[PDB]
């Protein structure tokens, strides 16, 4: 089962191992027990090079795990700006919604990744999208008193 | 001659004690080292001043007094002050850590570390007496030591000295000079636990004394030094009958007879006049009629309340100075024809009069002008219930949310003790309503 | 109540801890070699509260320095007062905690805790009347947060009758964009609610906001932030270190500031706000109660004050201060709970801090602190919902149950603040 080893190599940042495993038939779209693919794992752990190789070998840029998280949700949440841009360039759905009604914008806003917030907005992020509690990204900036974030959202 | 022992507890009791004993020395002619040249009998005697001062074979006149605090900084100032040679060194007792403004620490945890030593030292003084009549206990309501330690002490004194009288001088809290938010709690807890162990208690409302200092003495922001000097003048006027020859309140039993009709309503109101600033050294001398009238004015009271809203159960007038008895009779007859004075139907509508013909003494450094005649009125009026209601309301606001209760419970006190103390104050308020 | 034992843990704890010892030494006239060169008897009157008196008239801080990372000792030693600390009081490990709370609390940190406790024991037995402990630490990292909270519980078991006080630095993505900090901070708040008597909440979000928006420093650094921290720390300890009308101590501050045992998280404030290099009583009292002057990113006008203590430093009329304080409380009466009578306490200290003739220090127990706890909770939930980086903690021995427990305790703390904010006298 090369899919299991490819999930581990993507998380560990083993570039050479990822290339070798794909060359021997490893499922690029393999999933773990919660539906995380190698692309979700590389995107969460900040391995830019692995994200780019997986995208050139049939990875679904919009794969969702059991909680509706896409690789873009996790890149936006952890704060990897360079991976957010690559995902958007490869067709990531900027407005994808997870099981909590969160979009990547809500996650970059909560965690204070203002540069990623700017990128999501320039790429079409919906400022009116509400989470399951009815809150938009702007509502989070108002409720938490984040003046810097409120200014960016009003651009 | 029957001896009286004074006990000063916590910062307020100690600081007020220091000012009282300095004034007593000046009144009796005792120097800071205990020497008294007017005392023709050396090494002993039975003069009226011997009720407060014992005598050594070397002629030293020593206060029959004990100073106790759970921390040493305040008592250390007595040990180094002008009157450092006056007191019995073993008469000044200190612990290392204070009650942190917490009744429970003073009563239950920290106070137990020193209660036996304090009683043993009190017994050494008692053993030197020929006919001990009782104790005068000075303390704040608001402090942890003044509230909790005093309560524990009053309980112990009731067991070891069953037939001796106990009188308190108690400092009632005011917002302007207060130390802690929990002072209403401490005030109620100590009032409930001491109620059955005290025969008479003179409350001194800090707000009343603060206002007199500002209005009469023109002191912008009175400190404890200014309050204490005025309080000592009043305490002296109340205790003068125990230390000098006279015919009124000559012993501790007589205070109970004259001022306390029933055991629980044992809180007389003190009024004092005239209070004049030392800056007015050429002031017009006020007559017996003027100073007597001033006793019925609420602004000269030691406790903030309105006697026109209550009924009198007793009224004693204690004069000091150039006062002719017929002038007192005439002034009282005038004062009687005034609708502001109502006695209860079960009491004789009479005024007890005592005159000491020596004018009051002024302390060097004090804010008061010398006067040729002064008066202190002690009355038992149901209007003092207004002081209890103000305090009970402050307690109820916090207790309804159980604010700060955890500090007391964490020091060995049961939560139920709060409700039991409050029900006792409710009964005390109804005791005054029932009389009038 | 006299001696305080100070402990500084982790990078943040040591950096702010060193700045505190540099600022209060200057106030007490103590030079870097431990010698007194001041001009007033008021400076030495309560010196024993923070310094031990060694032979040769040398005042040595009762400071214990702790860290899993070895390189922190060198940075403390190379500071202006680096040689004043006792050599045997530096207890340093061999390798860091990597911003991991589980390493500080259960593995590396737990292996170095018995060594720090031996040092605490020695300094505590050298006290005639120990009042308690003071701890400086961040909640965002691994050592000050994980090992710091472990140290607190250890000291709490051996000295259950002494006061435990902390200066706890709250994380902000504006100063450190490291996404595991809401985990470390939440796990530590769960420990702080149970094991400390009083906590000064110093929030990096507020410190950054003051430097960037008020002082107008475009790129603030730890130095600009720590200048605000050291001024606050000097301010809140004034009544512990100088005579004053009260013989103030950690227990009397607790009894009068904490109405409910869990609500012991204070919002400090300072006036005037100044930067490195760079007033009347009515201006001072107004500024001291202003949202821009608070060291926690909370608007006091969104909640209610349960209790407040204010310390004024310098030459000013005491009557002026009484009137102005009475005036603030009366015209802003809706921001105070009405069921705690006389809940504002004021003190004046003659000696002002360095370079200022006037200063005011605010210590508030305000229900608006829930805003700070809600911010951290929202971030912890965003991360925890996706299980991001949980293996880093569970792999060190932690149970996933501990995370849910910390989250639940924190949300309960927020509900408790809202309960007393909505409470009425009647
Ligand atoms: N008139 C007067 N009131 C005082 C004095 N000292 C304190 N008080 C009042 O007493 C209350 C505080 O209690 P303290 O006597 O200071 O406390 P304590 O008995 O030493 O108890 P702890 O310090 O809590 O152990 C407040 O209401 C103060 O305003 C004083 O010298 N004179
Ligand atoms: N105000 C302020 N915050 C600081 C300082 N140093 C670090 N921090 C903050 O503290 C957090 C990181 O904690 P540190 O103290 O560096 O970590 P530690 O306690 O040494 O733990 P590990 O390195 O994980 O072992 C972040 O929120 C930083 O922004 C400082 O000097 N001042
Ligand atoms: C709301 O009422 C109260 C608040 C605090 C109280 N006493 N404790 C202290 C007060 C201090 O400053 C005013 C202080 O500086 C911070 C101090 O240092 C430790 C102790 C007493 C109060 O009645
Ligand atoms: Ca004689
Ligand atoms: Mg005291
Ligand atoms: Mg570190």
């Amino acid at each position: 089962d090369l899919g299991k080893k490819l999930l581990e190599a993507a998380r560990a940042g083993q570039d050479d191992e990822v290339r070798i495993l794909m060359a021997n038939g490893a499922d690029v779209n393999a999933t773990d027990a919660s539906g995380l693919t190698p692309l979700h794992l590389a995107a969460t752990y900040g391995h830019l090079e692995i994200v780019e190789v997986l995208l050139k070998h049939g990875a679904d840029v919009n794969a969702i795990d059991i909680m509706g998280s896409t690789p873009l949700h996790l890149a936006a949440l952890i704060g990897h700006l360079e991976i957010v841009e690559v995902l958007l360039k490869h067709g990531a759905d900027v407005n994808a919604v997870d099981t909590w009604g969160d979009t990547p914008l809500h996650l970059a806003a909560i965690m204070g990744h203002l540069e990623i917030v700017e990128v999501l907005l320039k790429h079409g992020a919906d400022v009116n999208a509400q989470d399951k509690f009815g809150k938009t990204a702007f509502d989070i900036s108002i409720d938490n008193g984040n003046e810097d974030l409120a200014e960016i959202l009003q651009k | 001659m029957r001896e009286c022992i004074s006990i000063h507890v916590g910062q307020a009791g100690v600081q007020i004690g220091n000012a009282c004993w300095e004034l007593y020395c000046l009144e009796h002619g005792i120097q800071p080292d205990g020497q008294m040249p007017s005392d023709k009998t050396i090494g002993g005697g039975d003069d009226s001043f011997n009720t407060f001062f014992s005598e050594t074979g070397a002629g030293k006149h020593v206060p029959r007094a004990v100073f106790v605090d759970l921390e040493p900084t305040v008592i250390d100032e007595v040990r180094t002050g002008t009157y450092r040679q006056l007191f019995h060194p073993e008469q000044l007792i200190t612990g290392k850590e204070d009650a942190a403004n917490n009744y429970a620490r003073g009563h239950y945890t920290i106070g137990k570390e020193i209660i036996d030593l304090v009683l043993d030292r009190i017994r050494k003084l008692a053993d030197q007496c020929t006919g001990l009549q009782g104790f005068l206990v000075f303390h704040s309501f608001g402090g942890g030591t003044g509230s909790g330690f005093t309560s524990l002490l009053m309980e112990r004194l009731s067991v070891d000295y069953g037939k001796k009288s106990k009188l308190e001088f108690s400092i009632y809290p005011a917002p302007q000079v207060s130390t802690a938010v929990v002072e209403p709690y401490n005030s109620i807890l100590t009032t409930h636990t001491t109620l059955e162990h005290s025969d008479c208690a003179f409350m001194v409302d800090n707000e009343a004394i603060y206002d007199i200092c500002r209005r009469n003495l023109d002191i912008e922001r009175p400190t404890y030094t200014n309050l204490n000097r005025l309080i000592s003048q009043i305490v002296s006027s109340i205790t003068a009958s125990l230390r000098f020859d006279g015919a009124l309140n000559v012993d501790l039993t007589e205070f109970q007879t004259n001022l306390v009709p029933y055991p629980r309503i044992h809180f007389p109101l003190a009024t004092y006049a005239p209070v004049i600033s030392a800056e007015k050294a050429y002031h017009e001398q006020l007559s017996v009629a003027e100073i007597t009238n001033a006793c019925f004015e609420p602004a000269n009271q030691m406790v903030k309340c309105d006697p026109r809203h209550g009924k009198y159960m007793a009224c004693c007038l204690l004069y000091r100075g150039d006062v002719v008895p017929k002038d007192v009779n005439a002034a009282i007859a005038t004062i009687k024809t005034k609708r502001s004075i109502q006695f209860v139907d079960w009491c004789p509508t009479g005024f007890k009069v005592g005159i000491n013909y020596q004018p009051p003494t002024v302390v060097p450094g004090g804010d008061l002008a010398k006067v040729q005649r002064a008066v202190c009125m002690l009355s038992n009026t149901t209007a003092i219930a207004e002081a209890w209601a103000r305090l009970d309301h402050k307690f109820d606001l916090m207790y309804a949310k159980r604010a700060f209760v955890h500090w007391y419970v964490g020091e060995g006190m049961e939560e139920g003790e709060f409700s039991e103390a409050r029900e006792d104050m409710a009964a005390l308020e109804k005791d005054y309503e029932e009389v009038g | 109540m006299r001696e305080i034992v100070h402990i500084q843990a982790g990078q943040c704890g040591n950096q702010i801890g060193a700045k505190f010892w540099e600022v209060i030494s200057d106030e007490h006239g103590i030079d870097p070699t431990g010698s007194y060169h001041g001009d007033s008897d008021l400076q030495l009157e309560r010196i024993n509260v923070y310094y031990n008196e060694a032979t040769g008239n040398k005042y040595v801080p009762r400071a214990i320095l702790v860290d899993l990372e070895p390189g922190t000792m060198d940075s403390v030693r190379s500071g202006p007062f680096g040689q004043i600390f006792r050599p045997d009081n530096f207890v340093f490990g061999q390798s860091g905690a990597g911003n991991n709370w589980a390493k500080g609390h259960y593995t590396e940190g737990a292996e170095l805790v018995d060594s720090v406790l031996d040092v605490v024991r020695k300094e505590s037995e050298s006290c005639d009347c120990l009042q308690g402990f003071q701890l400086t630490h961040s909640l965002g990292g691994g050592t000050g947060s994980g090992m710091g909270t472990l140290l607190i519980s250890k000291i709490r078991e051996e000295y259950p009758d002494r006061i435990m006080n902390t200066f706890s630095v709250m994380p902000s993505p504006k100063v450190s964009d490291t996404v595991v900090e809401p985990y470390n901070a939440t796990l530590s708040v769960h420990q702080l609610v149970e094991n400390t008597d009083e906590t000064y909440c110093i929030d990096n979000e507020a410190l950054y906001d003051i430097c960037f928006r008020t002082l107008k420093l475009t790129t603030p650094t730890y130095g600009d932030l720590n200048h605000l921290v050291s001024a606050t720390m000097s301010g809140v300890t004034t009544c512990l270190r100088f005579p004053g009308q009260l013989n103030a101590d950690l227990r009397k501050l607790a009894v009068n500031m904490v109405p409910f045992p869990r609500l012991h998280f204070f919002m400090p404030g300072f006036a005037p706000l100044t930067s490195r290099g760079s007033l009347t009583v009515p201006e001072l009292t107004q500024q001291m109660f202003d949202s821009k002057n608070m060291m926690a990113a909370c608007d006091p006008r969104h909640g209610r004050y349960l209790t407040v203590a204010a310390i004024f430093r310098g030459r000013m009329s005491m009557k002026e201060v009484d009137e102005q304080m009475l005036n603030v409380q009366n015209k802003n009466s809706s921001y105070f709970v009405e069921w705690i009578p006389n809940n504002v306490k004021t003190a004046v200290c003659d000696i002002p801090p360095r370079g200022l003739k006037m200063s005011a220090t605010f210590i508030g127990n305000s229900t608006a602190i829930q805003e700070l706890f809600k911010r951290i909770s929202e971030q912890f939930t965003a991360m925890f919902r996706r299980k991001a980086f949980l293996h880093w903690y569970t792999g060190e021995g932690m149970d996933e149950m501990e995370f849910t427990e910390a989250e639940s305790n924190m949300n309960d703390l927020v509900s408790e603040y809202q309960q007393y904010q909505d409470a009425t006298a009647d």
